[PDB]
């Protein structure tokens, strides 16, 4: 805390006042802080389900290589997630262990899916715009950043009807149609 | 008059400077060539020669019984002044009491003796160190390591026991 | 201040490009963006003649005169290499076409 | 001869570069209008009216430490607040480019032995107000060790072939723990009867025997022919 | 060369183009045509990357600096061509002082 | 075979010019300048251990 | 293709060969045209200038 | 192998994929122990000699 | 150079659209206004002009001679390595037939 | 909600906890405050740890340990359900219980 002397971080080598080893390094605090996750519990919320597969998929690879029972299940789980969004691709099984990670589960949001989609500049920006209640999947507005935006479900991100937003992209290439309210 | 996409602050680890791997928030220099050198002759060095001896090159030549003065004298039909620095009697008397012999042919009055000013005992980092800074020296050594990083630099000879009396390497005046 | 690096923002770029003026000179390379911190000086001889002495770089080697001689002749050969195949070139193989 | 050129610092403090089409090596003037050796001037107009402050220009061909600092050294120690020792001050050439390096804050004392060079130093001395000239023999500190305290560089351009043992001794008496020793080495005079890198070796070897620890060295080769620039710091407690 | 003599490396030169047909200018070798098709090539290739984008143009997008840029009537660009530091329209002191 | 090598020695002479920095013979008249530029940025010297 | 032939059934004969420029394009005799006589269509690697030849090597 | 079920099953894979492995991989590559504490990894070994 | 599309380029995203800037058809007041000196200010002009292009041109000049420079030492130096690396690999196989 | 309320080993400063959500870590002679924190769930206790400079806090169910400005340093991932926090200043213990019927030492220093 004051920079310790030579036998001073000789004679005190644990001591840290920060980083502690049931941090975990931070990771927490890390991939919120990369995807702007706004409250302290998503990501561990996140980590009991991350754990829950990888529990599964441990339990599964356990079975015979040939049963049928493994290579059934594991091919559920496989394109469930895919569908899911959580997975990049159903190649491999280790995937199953390697790549399902809570920076997946939340590069599966919607402000993560707006960024990706270009509906925003940046993450914070797209939490702004639907905490303001600019952003409906479907039909309905969706108003908290949570929200989970699976492989079908995001090519039904829209804006609202009405929005400015979509009233200056619109008057940006000058295509506003005033009739239809924006 | 609240703010928008509030989050929690945490200690960033990333940029946080409290913490032990964020602790560390021109003048070029190409060293001139020695003026003593030609393209790779060394055209200053000329006798008496200073002869850097090194612990295998004694031992190399107890083991083939070569004097150091007269086995020197007699390869470069000169004159020469051999030198112990520290750091290679030092790795003389750590070498044991198997090499008292060794250690006794190396406290000899002819031999001269240079005196190293730097931790630790490691002969070939403080030869090659003392030789490409001055390039007036000859080495004489039997390491395979050594005579590798010496005649890889250039202008320095090189003098080591091969057969049953002294060779040497990178002098072009021997006869 | 800028009120002199507006005054003097042309024998700077003399000097950076010092390597252009004198083909028998040849400079060590540097860059030498212009410092934050610099002072115009002129060089006292104690005890070229008084007609001769200018008030700067500029002057003296407009003054001179082989070389703006050479730098005549250097910029119309770099003009008529950069001329040389584009678009008056392109029409006049154009017009040798329509001609006959 | 009477062309326009731009000052611009060096990476020394103290010392400048004069650009033109061909660069100087320049330092300031702490006795303006007038040069101590007929070198070449610069004078500037400095912006109350704008004052004509004016530079004096540092011959590497009649100067060691400017073939020194043009060959490019890493550090000098001589600074804009420093104290100076110069032993072998030999008339006033280099001293009054070390006085305007080390400024108007700083002190150089100019050791030199022989009385018509002495004129010459405590007749420049008047006009530089902070060169100290000390006519006496370098081989004995004992003699001006009421005169002069606690310098921060010694410069050494003696001629002596026992260089390295006048050095050792002023160093001992008047430099301060890690304060900074340049020599100046000329092999001929030293002993002609061994090559250049071997007396270099020799003299190097001396001076960290005498716990001055050596940082670097520069042959300066284009102006001098074997001579040589050692610097280096004065340990005084395990050069290792 | 190592088994090569110099009289069995010598230059075969260029021939040129015809003398009736020497309006169409410089009978072009080899060399100038692959200089002719590794442009066209090149251009192309920048212009099949600019059709991909405009087929995934993604028509939602919204970047925070249209509302400073603008699009005219034919649909393209206005780029201001004075600077985008100046203001285009001196103001009604501006005028009257450089007046 | 002798004028061979009193050429393929003005060449090394004139290539030795590239690495080092030949003494050339001292100052030849008044002190004009450095007539190739000084680098401020560049230390070409040898630095101990 | 101008005239490397005199008639349409000197390039009945010649039909399908295979032609290149000096400039290496290689090409091909594909049918000979109707209303001139002499005159053919070929169809090369990429688009010929109107400074080339076409050649025919034949032995 | 089609009837192992899990501990024993995962050991004799690893145990089969280490004895293939360490004809032609290095041997200081291939048996990489776990990163174990010394004041832990001695007193393993002790009581295990024990 | 390369000329893309109106119906390209009218139908690009935002990042990619291309700033291309109409010419000045009117005479507009600050180029009526904005005053050049003349005379010896128009040789001085001319003459920094004459430096920079000169410089500009020599410096190109040797950027392109040293590419060629270090082309031809790049293959020559892809032939010795390839050189040492058959004889570190038949060094090799040597060494285990010797152990 | 109900404040309770820590001062420091000396007298030098205070640790307000309210019980929706309020902490607050303030010299309380000067006007100086310190941290101001309104952690939305409902915080129970709190203490300082060896100085005005760090404080843990018995939230929800997770005892957080905060530093001088209130950024977030630790979230003890044991600690399960705290309502009791104290701290042992010699020995570098912090001492938690509460609903679970447990008690646990965390040592601050090492951690
Ligand atoms: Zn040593």
């Amino acid at each position: 805390v004051r920079k310790l002397k030579h036998h001073e971080q000789k004679l005190l080598k644990k001591v840290d006042f920060l980083e502690w080893k049931q941090d975990q390094g931070h990771r927490d605090t890390q991939v919120m802080r990369t995807y702007h996750i706004q409250n302290r519990e998503d990501y561990h919320k996140y980590n009991r389900i991350c754990g829950d597969i990888r529990r599964l998929a441990n339990k599964l690879s356990l079975l015979p290589p040939t049963d049928p029972f493994r290579r059934k299940h594991e091919q559920l789980l496989l394109d469930k997630l895919y569908a899911m969004g959580v997975l990049t691709t159903k190649s491999k099984i280790s995937d199953l262990e390697n790549k399902v990670t809570v920076s997946a589960i939340c590069r599966r949001r919607l402000p993560v899916i707006m960024h990706r989609l270009k509906m925003a500049e940046t993450i914070q920006d797209a939490v702004k715009f639907i905490e303001q209640g600019h952003v409906r999947v479907g039909p309905n507005l969706i108003n908290d950043p949570a929200y989970l935006v699976t492989r079908n479900m995001e090519d039904y991100v829209t804006w609202v009807d009405n929005s400015k937003i979509k009233k200056t992209l619109l008057r940006y290439r000058n295509q506003i149609d005033d009739f239809d309210f924006s | 008059t609240r703010k928008f996409g509030l989050v929690k602050r945490t200690l960033n680890t990333k940029k946080d400077q409290r913490l032990k791997k964020n602790q560390e928030n021109l003048t070029r220099n190409i060293p001139q060539v020695s003026s003593a050198l030609f393209f790779q002759y060394n055209q200053a060095i000329k006798p008496p020669y200073q002869v850097l001896i090194d612990t295998n090159f004694i031992n190399f030549s107890i083991q083939k019984k070569v004097d150091i003065v007269r086995g020197m004298m007699d390869c470069l039909l000169a004159k020469c002044n051999p030198l112990i620095t520290d750091c290679v009697m030092a790795e003389l008397e750590k070498l044991g009491p198997k090499y008292r012999i060794a250690l006794k042919l190396a406290r000899d009055p002819r031999i001269k003796r240079l005196s190293c000013s730097h931790k630790g005992t490691y002969a070939d980092d403080c030869l090659v160190h003392r030789v490409l800074q001055h390039k007036c020296y000859i080495v004489a050594t039997n390491d395979a390591g050594l005579k590798q990083r010496i005649r890889k630099i250039p202008g320095i000879p090189l003098m080591s026991v091969g057969g049953h009396a002294y060779v040497i390497e990178k002098l072009p005046d021997v006869f | 201040d800028d009120n002199m690096r507006r005054e003097v923002q042309r024998d700077l770029l003399l000097i950076k490009h010092r390597a252009a003026l004198d083909p028998k000179r040849h400079y060590k390379k540097q860059r030498w963006e212009v410092p934050e911190r610099f002072a115009i000086g002129t060089i006292i001889e104690d005890k070229m003649n008084r007609k001769e002495r200018k008030s700067t770089i500029l002057e003296t080697l407009m003054g001179d005169e082989a070389s703006n001689k050479y730098f005549k002749r250097k910029y119309n050969e770099i003009q008529e290499k950069s001329t040389s195949g584009r678009k008056a070139h392109y029409k006049k193989m154009k017009e040798m076409r329509k001609k006959r | 001869g009477g062309a326009k050129v731009v000052i611009e610092p060096h990476r020394h403090a103290g010392v400048y570069i004069a650009r033109g089409k061909e660069d100087l090596l320049v330092t300031k003037n702490m006795a303006p209008g007038e040069s101590v050796y007929g070198e070449k001037r610069i004078s500037v107009e400095e912006p109350v009216p704008p004052t004509k402050v004016e530079y004096r220009v540092w011959n590497p061909f009649r100067s060691k430490l400017a073939a020194g600092i043009m060959g490019g050294l890493d550090e000098l120690f001589i600074a804009p607040g420093k104290k100076v020792l110069y032993l072998g001050a030999a008339s006033g050439t280099s001293v009054s480019h070390v006085s305007d390096v080390v400024g108007p804050e700083g002190v150089v004392y100019a050791v030199e032995f022989s009385h018509r060079p002495g004129r010459e130093l405590i007749s420049m001395a008047k006009k530089r107000p902070n060169i100290i000239p000390i006519i006496e023999d370098a081989r004995h500190p004992q003699k001006y060790r009421m005169l002069i305290g606690m310098v921060d560089c010694v410069f050494a351009d003696v001629a002596q072939p026992d260089q390295a043992r006048i050095i050792a001794l002023n160093s001992h008496m008047f430099l301060k723990d890690q304060g900074g020793v340049v020599i100046s080495i000329k092999a001929n005079c030293i002993d002609s009867t061994v090559d250049a890198e071997t007396v270099f070796a020799r003299e190097v070897q001396k001076l960290r025997e005498e716990r001055i620890k050596p940082l670097e060295q520069l042959t300066l080769e284009p102006y001098e022919r074997d001579h040589c620039i050692v610097v280096g710091r004065y340990m005084r407690s395990g050069l290792k | 060369a190592k088994l090569v003599h110099d009289v069995q490396k010598k230059q075969h030169r260029e021939r040129s183009q015809l003398t009736s047909r020497s309006r169409y200018g410089f009978l072009e070798k080899h060399k100038d045509y692959v200089k002719r098709a590794q442009d066209f090539h090149r251009k192309q290739s920048t212009l099949k990357v600019l059709r991909e984008k405009a087929k995934e143009r993604n028509p939602d997008e919204y970047y925070h600096a249209m509302h400073s840029r603008k699009t005219d009537a034919k649909g393209l660009l206005i780029s201001s061509r004075h600077g985008d530091e100046e203001d285009e329209s001196l103001s009604m002191d501006q005028v009257k002082l450089l007046k | 075979s002798r004028v061979k090598k009193r050429k393929k020695y003005q060449k090394a002479q004139k290539k030795l010019k590239s690495v080092r920095a030949v003494y050339s013979g001292g100052q030849s008249g008044v002190y004009e300048g450095e007539k190739t530029g000084i680098k401020k940025g560049l230390t070409r010297s040898v630095k101990f251990k | 293709i101008k005239d490397m032939f005199s008639s349409a059934m000197e390039v009945a004969r010649f039909e399908g060969a295979q032609i290149k420029t000096v400039s290496g394009i290689r090409g091909e005799i594909k049918r000979a045209l109707s209303k001139p006589e002499g005159h053919y269509r070929a169809a090369f690697e990429d688009k010929i200038l109107m400074s080339d030849i076409v050649i025919l090597r034949s032995w | 192998d089609d009837q192992v079920i899990g501990k024993a099953r995962s050991r004799t894979l690893e145990m089969r994929l280490n004895r293939l492995s360490r004809v032609n991989g290095h041997q200081d590559k291939i048996n990489k122990l776990e990163k174990v504490p010394m004041h832990i990894r001695r007193g393993m070994i002790d009581k295990h000699v024990k | 150079g390369l000329k893309v599309p109106k119906a390209v380029q009218k139908e690009l995203p935002f990042k990619s659209q291309i700033h291309q800037m109409k010419p000045q058809k009117k005479k507009t007041y600050m180029a009526k206004r904005a005053v050049v000196l003349g005379g010896d200010e128009k040789k001085a002009r001319s003459f920094i002009q004459k430096v920079l292009t000169i410089s500009k041109a020599k410096d190109s000049k040797r950027k392109e001679q040293k590419a060629s420079q270090r082309k031809e030492r790049l293959k020559k130096l892809a032939k010795m390595e390839e050189e040492k690396s058959q004889r570190d690999k038949e060094k090799k196989k040597e060494y285990f037939a010797q152990n | 909600g109900p404040y309770h309320i820590k001062y420091a080993k000396n007298g030098t400063h205070l640790l307000i906890t309210g019980r929706k959500g309020h902490v607050a870590s303030m010299d309380w002679r000067k006007g100086q405050l310190r941290a101001e924190l309104f952690l939305n769930e409902t915080c129970h206790s709190a203490t300082y740890l060896q100085n005005e400079q760090y404080f843990a806090v018995a939230q929800k169910k997770y005892t957080f340990i905060y530093d001088h400005e209130g950024t977030e340093l630790h979230r003890l991932k044991q600690h399960i359900e705290a309502r009791h926090l104290d701290f042992l200043p010699y020995h570098y213990l912090l001492v938690t219980a509460g609903e679970t019927g447990w008690l646990k030492y965390h040592d601050v220093s090492t951690g």
